[PDB]
This record gives structure tokens, sequence and C-alpha cells, in this order.
């Protein structure tokens, strides 16, 4: 019941009264979904698209705080912020040479893109992609990261959703980050390849045309339990195409390895080399 | 098909 008159004061040429507003508005877009609800329903989404124009950073960044909650709620709260308009403006923001800018617009954009197929190809079709994979690039770990969840995310979709991170050349960045000194860094790029190897066989078959295999291999070699179980993820779900990606795998020399893993003392690890193993007969 | 949320949270 002081929901709408927060909406309002957004308006407010008064930018104390704004940014209060704006404060406690996106943090009760955090508390849930009936919370986000509630914010949806005060009518609060045209008023923060239109503050996606603002060239105030203050309130920029405040308001990309307030969609990003929103959307970490259900598919169709997703879809509310879309149907408000956000997405090319927010997609735009991935030009801005302002890292804070940067690092909220593409937190905003992943939890859009972890929505359902319907959330994530409006994410595809408002043009994001070239901007996210050239950001696989960037020296700055903390925008790699968030451009890696946010492809993942897109990666996370059905086979069109999929297909189109590969077609954007996402495959090459991703295998050299497999070289990363980077722990983080390196499970987010395995995470990445993980989710784009959950397609179907061409997409599969993209992951192994890549040059992908040898670098999963030598992850099985991991001390790290972390690294490994990615690793085993990518491949276990490269495993699961057809026989000619089967018999890459076997090529690669994978099956040593698994056969090794089986009696791991991880659990988890044991269990997904056991399932990897019988995939591959 | 893994999928994660992040909030922004004072
Ligand atoms: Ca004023
Ligand atoms: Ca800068
Ligand atoms: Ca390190």
């Amino acid at each position: 019941s002081e929901l709408p008159q927060m909406v309002q004061q957004l308006n407010s040429p008064d930018q104390q009264e704004l940014q209060s507003a704006l404060r406690k508005l996106s943090q009760i877009a955090s508390g849930g979904n009936e919370q986000i609800q509630a914010v949806i329903d005060a009518g609060a989404l045209p008023a923060l698209v239109q503050l996606l124009s603002s060239p105030n950073e203050q309130i920029l960044q405040e308001a990309l705080w307030a969609l990003s909650n929103i959307a970490s709620g259900g598919n169709e709260q997703i879809q509310a912020v879309i149907d408000a308009g956000a997405l090319p403006a927010l997609v735009q923001l991935l030009s801005s040479p302002n890292e804070q800018i940067l690092q909220e617009a593409l937190w905003a954009l992943s939890n859009i893109a972890s929505g359902g197929n319907e959330q994530i190809q409006a994410v595809i079709d408002a043009g994001a992609l070239p901007a996210l994979v050239q950001l696989l690039s960037s020296p700055n770990e903390q925008i790699l990261q968030e451009a890696l969840w946010a492809l993942s995310n897109i990666a996370s979709g059905g086979n069109e959703q999929i297909q189109a991170v590969i077609d954007a050349g996402a495959l090459p960045a991703l295998v050299q980050l497999l070289s990363s000194p980077n722990e983080q860094i390196l499970q987010e790029a395995l995470w990445a390849l993980s989710n784009i190897a959950s397609g179907g066989n061409e997409q599969i078959q993209a992951v192994i045309d890549a040059g992908a295999l040898p670098a999963l291999v030598q992850l099985l070699s991991s001390p790290n339990e972390q690294i490994l179980q990615e690793a085993l993820w990518a491949l276990s779900n490269i495993a699961s195409g057809g026989n000619e990606q089967k018999q890459a795998v076997k090529e690669a020399g994978a099956l040593e390895k698994l056969e090794q893993l089986q009696s791991h003392e991880n659990e988890k690890i044991q269990k997904e080399a056991q399932e990897a193993l019988e995939k591959l007969q | 098909k893994r999928k994660r949320k992040r909030k922004r949270k004072r």
C-alpha cells in the first residue's frame, strides 16, 4: 500500500525522493516472487524502463538493480520486463565504457536469459550475442564472468537457442578459456560448454569441431574436484550424442581416465564418471 | 539446461 506512492516518486524532479524510492523498490524486488509481483502490480515497470535512458549513473545503476531483481522471478515476471520494452535499452548498455553500468546491465540480461525459451529468444532477438561474445576477450575478469553467465543462460535453452550462441562464434573463445589459470573463469567456461553440449548432435559436433575434447580430457586429471566435475559434466553431455560423437570422445583418450574415476572418493564425481563410461559402452 | 540468477542486494 506504500508501493504506488514509491512508483510515483520515480518521476519526482527531486532526485532525493526519486533515489529513496528507487532503492526501496529494488530491495523489495529482491525478496521473492510475491514481492516482485507486488512491484509489478504497482506499475513500476514502465517507469523503470524509462530510467534506462537516464544519463544519471546513480539512477541508472539502481534502476538496473531493480530490473535485475524483478528478473530473478518467475518466467512470466521476466516476460513482463521484456513486454515493458526493456531489452533494447539494456542491450545498448553493453557498449558502455563504465564498468559499473556494464556489470549491472549484464546481470540484468543474464537474469532475463535465465527464463524459459521465449525469454531467452527475446534476448537473442534483441541482438545481444555479438557483444556478449566479444566480452569473452575482456581483460576484466568481472565482466568476463558475467558474460559467461549470460551466454551460459542463453545456452540453457533449446537447440535453436544453443545454435544462436554457436552461430555467434562463442566456441573458439570458450575453448581458449579452458587453459585459464583462473579456476573461477575456467568453471564458467565449462558450464557454458556443458550447456551447449546438452543440445542435439549438431550442437555437440560443433563443440567437438572447435577442439574442446583434448582440453576436457586433460581436465579429467585435475586435482580440483570443482573443475573435474564441470569437465565431467561437459564430456558426459558430449557422450550422450550419436555414434560419431561417442567415437570422437573415445579417440581423445577419455575411456582410460573415466575408468580411473569410477572409484573416486567424491560420490558426485564417481557417479558422473560411471554414467559417462556407460554411455560410451 | 543449467540456469542461474543473481540478485542485487545491499
Ligand atoms: Ca531536481
Ligand atoms: Ca571506464
Ligand atoms: Ca589460479
